[PDB]
RNA sequence: CGCGACCUCAGAUCAGACGUGGCGACCCGCUGAAUUUAAGCAUAUUAGUCAGCGGAGGAGAAGAAACUAACCAGGAUUCCCUCAGUAACGGCGAGUGAACAGGGAAGAGCCCAGCGCCGAAUCCCCGCCCCGCGGCGGGGCGCGGGACAUGUGGCGUACGGAAGACCCGCUCCCCGGCGCCGCUCGUGGGGGGCCCAAGUCCUUCUGAUCGAGGCCCAGCCCGUGGACGGUGUGAGGCCGGUAGCGGCCCCCGGCGCGCCGGGCCCGGGUCUUCCCGGAGUCGGGUUGCUUGGGAAUGCAGCCCAAAGCGGGUGGUAAACUCCAUCUAAGGCUAAAUACCGGCACGAGACCGAUAGUCAACAAGUACCGUAAGGGAAAGUUGAAAAGAACUUUGAAGAGAGAGUUCAAGAGGGCGUGAAACCGUUAAGAGGUAAACGGGUGGGGUCCGCGCAGUCCGCCCGGAGGAUUCAACCCGGCGGCGGGUCCGGCCGUGUCGGCGGCCCGGCGGAUCUUUCCCGCGCGGGGGACCGUCCCCCGACCGGCGACCGGCCGCCGCCGGGCGCAUUUCCA
RNA sequence: ACCCACCCGACCCGUCUUGAAACACGGACCAAGGAGUCUAACACGUGCGCGAGUCGGGGGCUCGCACGAAAGCCGCCGUGGCGCAAUGAAGGUGAAGGCCGGCGCGCUCGCCGGCCGAGGUGGGAUCCCGAGGCCUCUCCAGUCCGCCGAGGGCGCACCACCGGCCCGUCUCGCCCGCCGCGCCGGGGAGGUGGAGCACGAGCGCACGUGUUAGGACCCGAAAGAUGGUGAACUAUGCCUGGGC
RNA sequence: CGAAAGACUAAUCGAACCAUCUAGUAGCUGGUUCCCUCCGAAGUUUCCCUCAGGAUAGCUGGCGCUCUCGCACACGCAGUUU
RNA sequence: CCCCGGAGCCCCGCGGACGCUACGCCGCGACGAGUAGGAGGGCCGCUGCGGUGAGCCUUGAAGCCUAGGGCGCGGGCCCGGGUGGAGCCGCCGCAGGUGCAGAUCUUGGUGGUAGUAGCAAAUAUUCAAACGAGAACUUUGAAGGCCGAAGUGGAGAAGGGUU
RNA sequence: CGACUCUUAGCGGUGGAUCACUCGGCUCGUGCGUCGAUGAAGAACGCAGCUAGCUGCGAGAAUUAAUGUGAAUUGCAGGACACAUUGAUCAUCGACACUUCGAACGCACUUGCGGCCCCGGGUUCCUCCCGGGGCUACGCCUGUCUGAGCGUCGCU
């Protein structure tokens, strides 16, 4: 808000003992507004309690080690095909979850290229859902330049634009990230793990350089590797009804005295 | 009132800050301006390294650095007059000049001339018309390189 | 996408450049479709409307194939007359009721030097963006 | 008793110039509180902050050391990070509070006075001619005037300079014009203009559709264009737009070439001989302010008042003594930096008409106050005015009919139309004010039934009808699972190849300059070590990491199986 | 859930207050608005990333930013902070000890070789060993699997305690060192001060709660300061007219 | 300004009015917005230009941790008593 | 002295819920006053952003009304009918200018008071006629009255600003 | 049953909450970064066929010219124009124009007095009179002219 809302008055506060409250009121005149209270809260006019500044903390930060952490973990699920299908992206005919085309694809500069694309790899159904979500937000949105909504569709990772991204652009949902630039923001959008994606083989191939394996830096980002796991077999069913397991406990005292 | 352990503190919000408050919501747009004119000044500069001008060698001052070399403002009276430069070309060929510096110890001076000596070498000097005199370097080495360097030129490694 | 950082997309600013603009602008804006025959002819989508330029209403009450000539366009209120369109009053004087040019199409424009060299230029500034597809 | 020089000083509606006020977000120069805090209060603090006055510019101010340091030393100002909430100050309380060094943005350096040399070599102004002329300029020519020796101009200024001899090497820089060529980064600099994809397709709701269903591949078309807005609801494809190293037209800049007119005979080193610096300024006292600056950080008034191997500084006063380090008392300088005022743009996890600016509207308006000053309220018919013709009652306001509208249960302060409050209609009640908690009962209101609700579902038995199969084999397809790990792909741990090692890269304070290249160092080889890859054999976890056969089992399709089977139906 | 009936119960809320139905204050009614915020700084808790590190700023490199004033990257990756060292006003100093064998007279002192290497006591979750049983359809033999386990061990973390080490200081002592033999330098033993050491736990981000500094939960003075506007009323002086 | 009453100074006067410093300061009055669940006080300590306020202990809550054994196989602790 | 792809089962070690959102489900006990104050959980609630419901909506969104039907201990919520006429919501996260009976609170609106208090300073009205829809009040005539030339008469200054 | 009162509902009012709109704000950012004696800012008074205010303009007064645009403006009138023509209307804006106060400038603030040059009527330069035009601020700079002084000197 700006400073001076509601201090541009010079209310004065009559005193106590001609009744009335004590507030300051607008001094003088035949207006209306003529000792009507100002400068607080409560008051029409009035002035905001705790205005708002623009000196408040709005920018955040974070280590880039987790930064990194993080875009792994998306990366990561956007394999695992039941996480990308409850993140809801209509993957039901795609072929093998990290999808990956050649690279034919990066010089693409025209949409029907681009569209037909699509539909052979038959994620044209995650578009066809993107233009059925199309639908007006519920708000005050509307009158701020946030009208139309819609889903978030198909990310495309590319490793160099040879024109693709003009090509890939109006088709609605569609997002273009390079894979030397990758983001959690787009990868993992309302910061929820699971994300439809189609690479391209030369991006894909560059995986490995970018984030290392395991034993091997990244070679590209100074000095990192990818994080350790904390537990190995997390299918815990296969360890319970392992030999070694259930060969030691005692067994199960499942009755019900009521 | 102060209750129960942790540290007395003095802040200092005693005068009016909030009239005085400086808000960093430019800086992007400020790292976009800086660069823009960056990249123009090289643009205009055409092949003359971008960075600016050679700069020298250097120590540091005080028991504390010491030890780590910089660059300086500029390459001092007797480091050109050994290298064998006039102090007012040096400007001229891309060498940055300080005079107010003193030289003491002859290793620094040597070490700055061995620049100098390294430059005028490694430079490309296109002549003053397209009609070649001396100085002025030959045409292959103009077509091979109207070429900048991007970077300090001859980097300070300590 | 828009990408040209002078342009707006911005609801308000936008209504108070087409509410608050002048005559010579409503031009432009009040322009209407040429009929699919004439659209093969001159090679030209659409012409801002005027005065005589014979038209078949399209959409709203009116919507029929009834080629009337536009009598009279009002620029300040978006919106033209047109020779048949129109509604009897309660005291049974007829008045022309309001059609916007976008829900009409042009079935017979009003030739005049300025207005052939117009659709000259749409024409030939088509054809280079053909051209240039090719 | 004149005339003449100059000097100091007047007057002019003398000729031509210029300053005057404003705005004030940002900047510079003064001036300068008190609320406040210290739980009182006086120093301190608030604060060199509000208010006051002055003066600026697109920035200002600052700035090319009388600097820091004390190091192996750095090298104008500004700005950011850091230093540092530190050194320091403070009723050593509350509170205050920098600086160098280090890393960054940017980066640019200079000119006088003096000391000297040059016939004043300089300047301003008048008048004629040629060019040029909307930022009054170039060339020429005048015994045309003045300024100037009480000192103009070139050279030169502390990084040293001047003048001499002979060592060397050689001779392009500027401006006033006039042309002409390449339209010169948001990917054609700036401004303006005008243009450029694709459905109103088929049914169907609707008052009206931009809706809904469909359209040779989610359907047709475009899509470097699916931003936004408009259009009788919700629109990529109706219209404007949007996209695009897209088009054309103007106009303007900026740089490239040519010609003319002028100016301009403009170096460096080496040895000799000369030359060298800002006074009521420094410095000391002092008082007052000021500072973090503490026996005085700065700035002042007054008194005193210098020097030249001097002067200043060297964060504890003073003397002696070495070192260091600058050169004060004259001046100019872009750049990073600032920007609640202005012109013009974009954007927002902001507000949504008691909010958001006082102000969405004829608002700094109405109105108030002598005046300074104060200072509101106030958005919304409908898609379209189609804003209710006409009859009728009434002096009219008002109605009654009629009509428009999808709707006036939208009728010009008219969307929605809450509550408080009232009028009426209906129902119920009524001497302990009303209202309330618990417990029933009576009545009302609607809701659910039932014109049996006897509610379903298995399995079974029986009596009636019903088609086709289960069972069984045969053919095909698919799935599961499995061991012989059988054959092959697949990968973990180990061992063998020292095999990738140079046909495997990176790293290393492991070495070697026997190497190479560039100048004891840099780069590249070459060894060494660490780490990552090929080849086969063997053992083992035979791991959801897969194929192929084979086996076993399941399911599906199709054959046959005609009725003690098989489902259906009652 | 609407009305009505009756029995029983039943004082009007808000608030300060030892005590409110009060002859305590606020409140006729209704609608909308209306009060613990934000920045900074600490503290402890908690979540995540990394770990003797950590860190991102500030800057830079990548684009006309549609989404981007984002995201990514940097021998700047670390200038620098914070941490890995303390103590003393300071000059300054600065965390190890043991054993064994030998040489100096083992002098609980001085100098040379070898081995171990953060000490010890009590308690300590846990681990390890385990006599022994307890059966098996027979009499014994007898490997396998358990169940428990009397008893004994190594013993985390933490606590109590003892020694030990570094800095300051005292007491008392006797030796050693050299380019400079000195108002030099270095040690020892015993007390005592320290926000210490004694095989590291920090850094970055986020959430919470607390405590301040800020308008600082909202509203409230009497005052205080700066700079202006008024003598049309009124107070007095003067000028020029009127009146009784 | 006052033949003086602290009178008068534009309904204002023991210091006019207007605007700003200013959202001045308040140990003092007043208010301080949804539900359930759980635990649940104090009005005493010492110091205070302290006595309508703070500090400090006390009382409260929250968060935990280390251990304990009803898993036939227990040590410590108490508004008692002997 | 035999095998569960079959002992037939009160126990089954061959495979295992109808059950098992392991932030789930199940079983035993004991217990339950609360200001100030603290803590927990809210599938309580309000506005906006990232995600997400092939969500809802002109065959009717929001809002409003409701002697209709229900749920929830409660905060609150779901349904039915009406009105209305354009947008809105569930879930997972993020954010906050997020919940009112009071503050002699701010703004606006409304009651009781109440058809009440009141329309009582300066002697005064009456008769006829006109106009007119309409006359206690307008105008005309008559009568009776007052101000009683220091005026309720005629004229100006200041002030007003078209009266 | 009656009147009144209270309660509830239905319909009417009262009032404008709610919701939904938004040519307005608020915030952050970018690029420029320009006023004035050649009369600024601001003030006043004027100007439309019918116009009060707002806005827009200056006695050429809801605007002239020029360029670009290419048929309107529109509340009603009335008109023009040949929209095969410098051409409606818009936009731009380079030319032209810009009343009175205001730093405000002849002196005064009454709109009150003036001075001096030039023109037309008025004369027949006869001054008057009227009307018009142009000058008439302060401070300051360079030059010019005219001067001042028992200021310092020179020759007579
Ligand atoms: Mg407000
Ligand atoms: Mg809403
Ligand atoms: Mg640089
Ligand atoms: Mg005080
Ligand atoms: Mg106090
Ligand atoms: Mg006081
Ligand atoms: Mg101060
Ligand atoms: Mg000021
Ligand atoms: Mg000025
Ligand atoms: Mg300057
Ligand atoms: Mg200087
Ligand atoms: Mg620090
Ligand atoms: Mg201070
Ligand atoms: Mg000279
Ligand atoms: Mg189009
Ligand atoms: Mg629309
Ligand atoms: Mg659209
Ligand atoms: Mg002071
Ligand atoms: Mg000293
Ligand atoms: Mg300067
Ligand atoms: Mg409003
Ligand atoms: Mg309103
Ligand atoms: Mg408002
Ligand atoms: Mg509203
Ligand atoms: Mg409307
Ligand atoms: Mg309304
Ligand atoms: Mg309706
Ligand atoms: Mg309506
Ligand atoms: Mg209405
Ligand atoms: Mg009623
Ligand atoms: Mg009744
Ligand atoms: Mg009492
Ligand atoms: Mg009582
Ligand atoms: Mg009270
Ligand atoms: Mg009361
Ligand atoms: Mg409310
Ligand atoms: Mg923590
Ligand atoms: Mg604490
Ligand atoms: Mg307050
Ligand atoms: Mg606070
Ligand atoms: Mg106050
Ligand atoms: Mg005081
Ligand atoms: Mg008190
Ligand atoms: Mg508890
Ligand atoms: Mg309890
Ligand atoms: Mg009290
Ligand atoms: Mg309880
Ligand atoms: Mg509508
Ligand atoms: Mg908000
Ligand atoms: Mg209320
Ligand atoms: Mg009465
Ligand atoms: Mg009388
Ligand atoms: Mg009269
Ligand atoms: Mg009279
Ligand atoms: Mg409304
Ligand atoms: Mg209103």
């Amino acid at each position: 808000v700006s400073e001076l809302a509601g201090h541009q008055t010079s209310a004065e506060s009559w005193g106590t003992g001609r009744a009335v409250a004590r507030i300051p009121r607008v001094r003088g005149g035949g207006t209306h507004r003529s000792g009507q209270g100002a400068f607080g809260n409560m008051c029409r006019g009035g002035r905001m309690f705790a205005p708002t500044k623009t000196w408040r903390r709005w920018h955040r930060r974070v280590n880039t080690t987790q930064k990194r952490y993080a875009i792994c973990s998306a990366l990561a699920a956007s394999a695992l095909p039941a996480l990308v299908m409850s993140k809801g992206h209509r993957i039901e005919e795609v072929p093998e979850l990290p999808l990956v085309v050649e690279d034919k694809v990066e010089g693409y500069k025209k949409t029907k290229e681009a569209v037909l694309l699509l539909k052979k790899l038959k994620a044209w159904n995650d578009i066809k859902k993107v233009y059925a979500s199309q639908r007006m937000r519920a708000g005050k949105g509307k009158m701020r330049n946030r009208r139309r909504i819609q889903r978030r569709g198909p990310c495309v990772i590319y490793n160099e634009d040879n024109g693709i991204v003009k090509a890939f652009r109006n088709i609605p949902g569609i997002t273009l990230l390079n894979v030397t630039k990758l983001n959690i923001l787009k990868l993992a959008p309302g910061g929820h793990v699971g994300r439809f994606c189609i690479w391209t083989e030369s991006a894909f191939r560059k995986l490995d350089d970018l984030y290392g394996t395991w034993r091997k830096a990244a070679s590209l980002k100074s000095n990192y590797n990818l994080p350790m796991h904390k537990m190995l077999n997390t299918d815990l069913s296969r360890i319970l009804k392992s030999p070694e397991i259930q060969r030691a406990l005692r067994a199960p005292r499942k009755k019900i005295h009521r | 009132a102060p209750s129960r352990n942790g540290m007395i503190l003095k802040p200092h919000f005693h005068k009016d800050w909030q009239r005085r408050v400086a808000t960093w919501f430019n800086q992007p747009a400020r790292k976009i301006r800086r660069r823009k004119a960056r990249q123009a000044r090289a643009r205009r500069i055409a092949p003359r390294p971008a960075s600016g001008p050679l700069r020298p060698i250097v120590r540091c001052p005080t028991v504390r650095y010491h030890t780590k070399v910089r660059a300086g403002r500029g390459f001092s009276l007797e480091e050109l007059r050994v290298a064998g430069i006039h102090k007012k070309v040096a400007r001229t060929i891309g060498i940055s000049v300080d005079p107010r510096r003193r030289n003491k110890s002859t290793e620094s001076l040597q070490a700055n001339v061995q620049r100098l000596k390294e430059y005028r070498s490694k430079l490309v000097l296109f002549p003053r018309k397209p009609s070649a005199p001396k100085k002025g370097d030959s045409s292959a080495e103009e077509l091979k390189l109207a070429t900048q360097l991007t970077g300090p030129v001859m980097p300070i490694r300590n | 996408m828009k990408f040209n950082p002078f342009v707006t997309s911005d609801r308000s600013k936008n209504r108070k450049r087409h509410f608050n603009a002048p005559s010579h602008i409503r031009r432009k804006i009040m322009s209407s479709p040429l009929s699919k025959e004439l659209r093969q002819k001159y090679n030209v989508r659409s012409m801002p409307i005027r005065k005589d330029d014979e038209v078949q209403v399209v959409r709203g009450h009116y919507k029929g194939q009834q080629i009337g000539k536009v009598v009279q366009v009002y620029r300040k209120k978006y919106v033209i007359y047109i020779e048949r369109v129109q509604r009897e009053k309660a005291n049974g004087t007829t008045v022309h009721v309001g059609i916007h040019p976008s829900k009409v199409v042009i079935t017979r424009l009003k030739l005049d030097k300025d207005r052939k060299k117009i659709l000259e230029r749409k024409a030939k500034s088509r054809q280079v963006g053909k051209e240039k597809g090719k």
